[PDB]
């Protein structure tokens, strides 16, 4: 509820290129400074004799949105022998998944056609540049001396890819072993240390993989999506694939071990053709210090009211628990064909209150299908079903669908206002969008002071200016703040004491503060992070007039908590963020004992 | 003017906590002028089925000659999306998939039309008799792309609206879904027109395929009766999603393909012994309750409605409006019917 869709940061690629396909943030912490990193796709590039390569364009935040291509590769097709090409760049869908750890980059080519060492073929192995620093490696393990669309011919190496925490990449290659899947996984502390610019067939030496399985399994797409995250408690990240078409296309959703890739867990889809295991992300939603699988089914059909279908989409929520249960639930789209559950990314801690927060994308939705992505906060029982945000897109269709939504990112703070953010693609329109989580303050509006409450027998300090013999009537009011991250000091929540806020205005009512003139008032009171209540006491009196509606109203007044947040914003131009969960007014009663 | 479901209008008021009903009979008439359309896969796993097509010429009219005041027949193929990695994209094979064992296959295609509907059935047999086979890569093929634009294009393919339209889907295998095209570059959703140019699908290459849903809304806004005829163990999959397509029928072809004509016959029997209704509701507020009278009095809750109709025999469809909240109106349809009932609901609030 606090991601600022006010001022969103915007960047832009080259038109028809499919700018922002892939996304991700860039955080070399030797540099200190905070990138982007934005893959197009159908970019064209430098490279000679090569039409529509990939560009990897690296943006940057701090003010200049100068998006400089990263220089993965330059050169051409390596041939075999003369007029005997090795590989074909051309359309290879470059950069159409980009990763980045702190200090590497990996961007993968998934539609990279080469021929064949033993023939003259053209299969689309796939491959990957992993960006160390300065070194630049190249990574293709499904181009090897065993492949056809038998072996891993077709692999499509590098459709979906990940880093564990442990620097490893999981790679998942759909198309291998006919289309059965594949994942792969292999250590960066190997990968540069072995590439021979001459050798294309290279030995890893401590890789793991997944082999051959039954043909029942073909068209099964292992490996279209990938995730990692601890699952059996040894510490170490596993690797959570997801297989879209296995069990005659009901969808299932595979767990391997990541110190061995020994099979732990399966998941399991419910409709077929609902495309179960589309989108896997792997959080910890509840803040137990478990991690909680998440997993998309942008297809799945639901029945209406009256009995029709309607395809509106599904996210499956499964709690891991200590003995090796999961405790799961679904959770159904909002408009029909909008293909809910397309994109789920964790937000680490959006608003910081102690668990993670989850987002997921319906990228046709919306008013006039430009998108719509919704973002949801967890609790200590699991995800909290309703979502608190609606971020939408704001741009139309130029030729295809804007495709909002497609991909997005999150967890990394790029203010360092102490909250993380988010980056979105809206490819269709060669686009991507940042949007910044503002700083959340809670506002404990107090009503509880001594003396508490009056029982009318005994007056404990009659108020003077008063023919009455009541007690004084005290209307103190205060406005308590504290917060977590970057936030001005002097809170200037501007604050109100209206008379009777729980009686009809326009009237003067029995009880009046005359030392104001008017019943009327108000208060300006300037609260410090950290201290007590400040309050501003308020005395009134009941006065005989010639004539009223009545000789006496019980009526609370309320104090209001408004802010402008004009100075409240931090240089950046940031407004914090007024926490909606507390209630916006408080107040005591009135009572006889 | 309406002849087989009636009423054909229905204007109504009603204000908001109320409900109304009325009677919606739908009456089968005796015989129907029939329209069939082969939508035949010809991929390289179909080759030895596409020879038992010279059969159902004749025999078929034969038999379909006292269920039907006239009878129709057209043709198609379809094979797949022609790109990578669904097919091969070497320069000799790229046009002859089957190069690889000298075969003389034709080149793939996402879609041809090939005879619209005629009464002549020699002409349907001479277009069967020089049909040739395609080839591929991948396990399944893309059917129900072939089958949203035979759908949708109309003046094309030559559907009549007086005739009982159908549309026979031969093939042995599981078809593409829409999301497997992300790995040939296809990230386009599919639009629902229809691409026909010069009879070939022009746009198979550059939008993925449809979604049931969408595929089962164009069916049925078109007033499709779809019969898949499916051979290998595959038909359970073709059977299994009828269910999540209301008013599809899928036959089960045996090896040795004898069993075809007797398929479609009993198929068009089954199909034309039953009645149900769905609401194309998109008014605010207003919910619809349909409970359909059997002849045999049963309380069928309307969405699957009343089975085992004949003539001589008048369904009846019990609704309910109601009107819980304010801000058009609805059209109940029998699915598979030609005719609709347009209920021009009034509302005030
Ligand atoms: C999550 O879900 C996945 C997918 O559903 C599941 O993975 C599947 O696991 C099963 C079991 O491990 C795999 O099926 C086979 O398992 C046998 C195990 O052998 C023993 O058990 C069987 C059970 O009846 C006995 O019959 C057998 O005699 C043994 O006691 C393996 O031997 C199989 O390997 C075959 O394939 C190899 C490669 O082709 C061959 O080299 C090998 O010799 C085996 O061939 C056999 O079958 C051939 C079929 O044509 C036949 O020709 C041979 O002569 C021989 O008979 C195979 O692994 C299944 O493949 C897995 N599927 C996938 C997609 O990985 C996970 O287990 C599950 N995990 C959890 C936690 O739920
Ligand atoms: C990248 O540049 C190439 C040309 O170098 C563009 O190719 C065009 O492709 C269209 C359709 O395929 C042709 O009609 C044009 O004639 C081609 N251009 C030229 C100069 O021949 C390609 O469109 C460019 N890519 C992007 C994303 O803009
Ligand atoms: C029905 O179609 C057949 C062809 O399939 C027509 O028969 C052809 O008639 C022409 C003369 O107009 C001859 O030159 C051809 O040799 C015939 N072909 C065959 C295969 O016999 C037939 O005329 C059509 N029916 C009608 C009523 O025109
Ligand atoms: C639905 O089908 C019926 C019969 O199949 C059609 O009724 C025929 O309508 C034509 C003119 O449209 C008349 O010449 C025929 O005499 C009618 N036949 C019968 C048996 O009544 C009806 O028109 C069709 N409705 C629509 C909307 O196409
Ligand atoms: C058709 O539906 C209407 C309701 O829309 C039925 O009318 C009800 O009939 C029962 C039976 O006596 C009464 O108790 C109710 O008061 C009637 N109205 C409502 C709103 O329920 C009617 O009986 C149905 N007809 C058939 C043949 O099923
Ligand atoms: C993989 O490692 C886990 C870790 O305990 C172990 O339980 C499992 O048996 C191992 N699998 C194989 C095949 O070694
Ligand atoms: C429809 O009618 C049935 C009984 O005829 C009733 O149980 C059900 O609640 C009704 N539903 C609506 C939406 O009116
Ligand atoms: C279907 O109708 C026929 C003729 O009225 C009847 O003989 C048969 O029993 C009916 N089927 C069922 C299941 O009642
Ligand atoms: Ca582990
Ligand atoms: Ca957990
Ligand atoms: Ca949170
Ligand atoms: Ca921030
Ligand atoms: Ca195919
Ligand atoms: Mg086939």
């Amino acid at each position: 509820f606090n991601l600022d869709v006010d001022s969103p940061a915007e960047y832009s690629g080259p038109e028809g290129s499919y700018f922002g396909f892939a996304v991700d943030f860039f955080v070399p912490s030797a540099s200190s400074r905070m990138f982007l990193l934005v893959g197009a796709p159908k970019a064209n590039t430098t490279q000679p004799g090569i039409v529509e390569g990939g560009q990897v364009l690296k943006c940057d935040w701090s003010s200049t949105r100068r998006c400089q291509p990263i220089e993965f590769d330059a050169t051409g097709n390596r041939d075999y022998a003369k007029d005997d090409p090795l590989e074909f760049k051309s359309h290879q869908w470059f950069g159409a998944s980009v990763r980045s750890k702190q200090d590497k980059i990996l961007a993968c080519a998934p539609l990279y056609h080469w021929r064949t060492e033993m023939k003259q073929e053209r299969e689309p192995v796939g491959t990957c540049f992993l960006q160390d620093g300065t070194k630049t490696v190249e990574y293709a393990p499904c181009r090897s001396q065993d492949i056809d669309a038998d072996g891993q011919g077709f692999c499509q190496g590098g459709f979906s890819i990940d880093f564990t925490k442990a620097d490893r990449v999981l790679l998942g290659g759909p198309g291998s072993f006919y289309w059965q899947g594949q994942l792969i996984s292999d250590q960066v502390a190997e990968i540069v240390s072995k590439y021979d610019p001459n050798v294309y067939s290279i030995k890893y030496n401590n890789q793991l993989a997944t082999r051959t399985a039954q043909a029942i399994f073909d068209d099964s797409y292992l490996g279209y999506s990938v995730a990692v995250g601890d699952f059996n408690g040894d510490g170490i990240d596993d690797f959570v694939s997801g297989v879209p078409r296995a069990a005659r296309t009901l969808g299932m959703v595979y767990i391997y071990d990541g110190k061995n890739m020994s099979s732990l867990y399966n998941f399991t889809g419910e409709q077929m053709a609902a495309y179960f295991g589309f989108s896997v992300a792997a959080t910890d939603i509840n803040g137990d210090d478990y991690a909680d699988v998440f997993i998309g089914a942008p297809l799945f059909m639901d029945r209406g009211s009256d009995g029709k279908l309607q395809e509106v989409g599904q996210v499956s929520v499964s709690l891991q628990r200590a003995s090796g249960d999961f405790q799961t639930t679904k959770l159904n789209g909002f408009e029909v064909f909008a293909r809910f559950g397309s994109a789920i990314a964790p937000l680490g801690d959006l608003d910081q209150d102690g668990f993670n927060d989850i987002a997921i994308a319906a990228p046709y939705g919306g008013e006039d299908k430009k998108g719509i992505v919704y973002i949801f906060n967890g609790r200590s029982t699991g995800l909290n079903a309703v979502p608190s945000q609606i971020l939408e897109g704001q741009w139309a269709a130029r030729s295809m669908p804007p495709s909002f939504g497609y991909s997005m990112k999150g967890a990394t703070d790029i203010d360092k206002n102490g909250y993380p953010d988010l980056i979105v693609g809206a490819f269709g329109v060669d686009r991507a969008i940042l949007y910044r989580a503002r700083p959340v303050i809670t506002v404990n509006a107090g009503l509880e002071v001594y003396p508490s409450i009056l029982n009318q027998d005994n007056k404990t300090c009659s108020l003077p200016g008063t023919a009455l013999k009541v007690s004084c009537f005290n209307v103190r009011f205060c406005l308590k703040a504290d917060g977590k991250g970057v936030l001005p000091r002097k809170l200037n929540f501007q604050v109100e004491l209206l008379l009777d806020k729980l009686k009809q205005k326009g009237a003067i009512r029995r009880a009046l503060f005359l030392y104001s003139r008017s019943p009327s008032h108000s208060k300006n009171m300037t609260i410090s992070r950290g201290g007590l209540m400040q309050c501003e006491e308020l005395i009134a009196y009941l006065r005989d007039e010639s004539e009223f509606r009545d000789k006496l109203t019980p009526i609370t007044i309320f104090m209001e908590y408004r802010l402008d947040y004009r100075t409240a914003a931090d240089t950046t131009g940031l407004q914090p963020i007024l926490n909606q969960f507390t209630p916006a007014n408080i107040s005591r009663q009135a009572h006889i004992l | 003017i309406n002849t087989q479901v009636t009423p054909g209008e229905v204007s109504i008021q009603l204000r908001p906590g109320a409900e109304a009903n009325f009677m919606l009979k739908v009456h089968p008439l005796k015989k129907y002028p029939v329209d069939l359309y082969y939508l035949v896969d010809v991929s390289a796993s179909m080759h030895n089925n596409i020879e038992k097509l010279n059969s159902v010429g004749n025999d078929l009219s034969r038999k379909m000659a006292f269920f039907s005041r006239d009878f129709r027949l057209g043709f198609g193929s379809y094979v797949d999306k022609t790109v990578s990695p669904y097919i091969s994209i070497h320069p000799e094979r790229i046009h002859n998939q089957c190069s690889d064992y000298n075969l003389d296959c034709m080149p793939p295609h996402g879609y041809i039309h090939v005879l619209s509907l005629t009464e002549n059935i020699t002409e349907f047999e001479k277009a069967v008799h020089r049909q040739k086979i395609s080839g591929n890569i991948d396990t399944p093929e893309g059917g129900f792309d072939a089958m949203l634009q035979a759908a949708v294009c109309e003046s094309h393919i030559g559907w009549r609206k007086e005739a009982k339209r159908l549309l026979l889907v031969m093939t042995d295998q599981t078809s593409h879904l829409a999301l497997d095209s992300k790995l040939a570059g296809i990230v386009v959703p599919n639009d629902g027109n229809c691409h026909l140019k010069n009879n070939v699908y022009v746009k198979s290459t550059t939008m993925e395929h449809p979604s049931l849903g969408q595929l089962s809304e164009k069916l049925i806004d078109n007033n499709i009766n779809v019969i898949f005829a499916v051979q290998g163990k595959q038909f359970h999959w073709y059977k299994d999603l009828l269910p999540l397509l209301p008013g599809t029928i899928a036959g089960e072809i045996e090896s040795k393909a004898a069993n075809l004509n007797n398929l479609v016959v009993e198929a068009y029997q089954k199909l034309i012994s039953e009645v149900k209704v769905q609401v194309e509701n998109q008014v605010q507020g207003i919910y619809f309750n349909i409970t359909a009278i059997c002849p045999d009095g049963s309380r069928k809750p309307g969405m699957e409605g009343c089975r085992n109709v004949t003539s001589n025999d008048e369904v009846l469809f019990n609704v309910t409006v109601t009107m819980k909240k304010c801000d058009n109106y609805a059209i109940i349809k029998p699915i598979g019917f030609n005719e609709t009932a347009k209920i021009h609901i009034h509302r005030n609030c």
